[PDB]
């Protein structure tokens, strides 16, 4: 189960229409924006669990597949469960004084859950099994253009609980972006890959999933989401050879030309791509 | 201290201007769940030029409503309206955070004086 | 209470301000984690240009989320909100080691004001 | 081993987008600020944490290039190990009593531990070997603007505890950046180095680290970090012929035309550099 033997950088667009992106939990539910400037943020927690979710859902628990981080579980007990796989049982603190029992139950733990190898977790619970890095990593969704976020009242028939007046109507509401834009870069590190076993078959699934995000989670309040873009950066040695600044910066996004109100459609934009330097190969897989 | 007819401020006028249109709107539209202030205090405060202009289309529209009916206020606001928008030169497209202050008092100030009477 | 609401002292009415503020967003949200006070205190004082008027969004948003709600104490506070804001000026740049010490005292006192029943 | 014959000043630039360059210990983990003015901060030991995570990484346990095995280990071990290395007796508290030896404790070091070489350490410790003054210092690193942390929360799937009182099931905190540009100064000099013997390869390696320093620290919370630019000024003589607060005034920053209100990119600064008295040379290509 090689390491790949690369350095990677990519870019991801994708857009909303008539829909609540990120909802984050401090402001009723309002979709989250930057509180000085007005444009619109998603953070890469979110992206992160849609991910999982797909991979849940396609390989359907295959071995070597199964997702660390399920539903209301309790993760002591799967701690626990490493200790007992490599055969040894917790200290209330600290991880095994041995170092190869330690050794087994982090690469037990690695070797079993996909989500594990791939972004790391912080198992340092009662049950301790260590920490891991993960070699893969993602900044925060930012995008474009200023967002003017609507709110709209929405009323129900039916009653939802006995009193006076109670069938007097309650009015609800629901919080929506009209349209939007957003932009996200990522990393790969083979030295830390080397520290896991992350293999290259792991990476094209990664890309799979990557792509066929948001095909499955419709829901009532999301809206309409897409994934419009997908540029990927090879390097041609285990370490770089041009700094990650310069290659985002090849990318362009700009209005379309005739464009004069506010956006609505992907349309209305114009991406463009320059020159890779000698050494980095440039891929568009979507 | 207290409103300040004269300040001529930008940012402060800019606030004047977002009280008196919350005002103006009330009266428009009585019992709505939520005001403006509500719906676009921070978007305001944020691109004065984009919503700015967004706004007063809806405000020509409900005076011209309004006229029909005997009732008047609102040829008072219509009238403080074109004082505040007469004083303003133009829209910043943007306001540094420190002026996004200012704008907060600014329209505190003239809130309470409507609040009056 | 020790309380004068009278002082007008302008680092004595942003401690007020503040302590108001954290009631309200307490009121707003029960079960939190933690206050106001704990996330924004230092900010604050360090420079009270810059944050004031990011915090005043949020009051804004429990304000609303409050009195929608048969508790409607909500209009209560923002009154106060307009009482105490009307006497300043303008929002400091910067705040002396002594002013800093005063704006602790009217915090304090505007807080046990508030528990007051 | 022929160490360098002039004296070095010099200037670093970095920025940041969207993370946190240094959490605070006690402020929860805010980052670090100004409490007097809000300009950020960062402290030089997490600079120099980072410039010997690169030298390990590149070097790989090169022969002199050891690393002082900083990670986790019991320091007083390898005084001991210099002592008896030398043949000379373990002492605890003391140097030995005898000058050649006494130093030779500490040379063996030098020769084997780079960052010791560079740096110098305590040596007084419960195994004596003295004390190092290191030949390269620097300061603390100063935002251009005030800085406006952020906080945002987070939800969970799980409960790693026996949480029996029974969705989303746990909050979570985040501390954040918009943005911000950094500057800092540092220094070299030739008579603490002729103690050492810190040489030309050594510099050449360190200048490598300070350009390549960030693109192997990608972290979860570190958010999207990378540098800029870097001066360099070499006196022609042992001593230098101006003093250091003269040299770094000629390094100025200051707002692009379109100032815009909130700062969010490079872009929005502009950067120059003057001109040099006759007795230094100035080089800023790095």
């Amino acid at each position: 189960m090689t390491a790949i033997a690369n350095r990677y950088e990519f870019v991801l667009l994708f857009d909303v229409e008539n829909g609540n992106p990120n909802g984050d939990p401090d402001a009723g539910n309002m979709p989250r924006i930057d509180p000085e400037t007005g444009h619109g943020l998603v953070t890469d927690v979110c992206l992160k669990r849609k991910i999982r979710n797909h991979v849940a859902l396609t390989k359907e628990g295959a071995e070597r597949f199964n997702i660390y981080i399920q539903e209301k579980a309790i993760l002591n007990e799967t701690h626990e469960r490493a200790y007992t796989a490599c055969d040894l049982k917790p200290e209330p603190k600290k991880l095994p004084k041995k170092v190869e029992d330690a050794k087994r139950v982090t690469d037990w733990m690695c070797t079993n859950f996909y989500d594990i190898r791939t972004f790391g977790a912080v198992m340092t619970t009662e049950v301790n099994c260590g920490q891991v890095r993960g070699p893969v990593q993602m900044a925060f969704a930012r995008s474009v253009e200023p967002v003017v976020p609507q709110e709209v009242s929405i009323t129900r028939m039916a009653v939802t609980t006995k009193a006076e007046a109670e069938d007097n109507r309650t009015m609800g509401r629901k919080h929506i972006v009209p349209y939007g834009l957003y932009v996200a870069h990522g990393f790969i590190s083979a030295p830390l890959a080397e520290k896991t076993g992350f293999s290259d078959e792991d990476l094209t699934l990664f890309w799979d999933a990557l792509v066929n995000m948001f095909e499955h989670d419709r829901s009532a309040a999301r809206g309409l989401m897409s994934s419009r873009k997908l540029i990927v950066f090879k390097h041609q040695n285990r370490l770089g050879n041009a700094p990650a600044h310069k290659l985002f910066d090849l990318v362009k996004v700009s209005r379309a030309e005739g464009s004069s109100g506010p956006a609505r459609s992907f349309a209305d934009y114009a991406v463009t791509v320059g020159q890779a330097p000698e050494g980095v190969e440039v891929k568009e897989m979507l | 201290v207290s409103l300040d007819p004269a300040r001529t401020d930008r940012p402060y006028l800019l606030g004047r201007l977002f009280a008196v249109l919350e005002k103006a709107q009330e009266d428009a539209v009585p019992g709505a769940n939520a005001t403006i202030k509500d719906r676009y205090l921070a978007s305001a405060s944020a691109n004065p030029g984009q919503v700015f202009h967004m706004l007063l289309k809806n405000a020509s529209n409900h005076t011209a409503k309004l006229r029909k009916d005997p009732e008047r206020k609102a040829i008072h606001y219509e009238i403080m309206m074109q004082e505040i928008i007469d004083n303003i030169s133009d829209f910043p497209v943007t306001m540094s955070s420190d002026e996004q202050g200012l704008f907060m008092i600014g329209y505190y100030h003239q809130r309470k004086a409507l609040f009056t009477k």
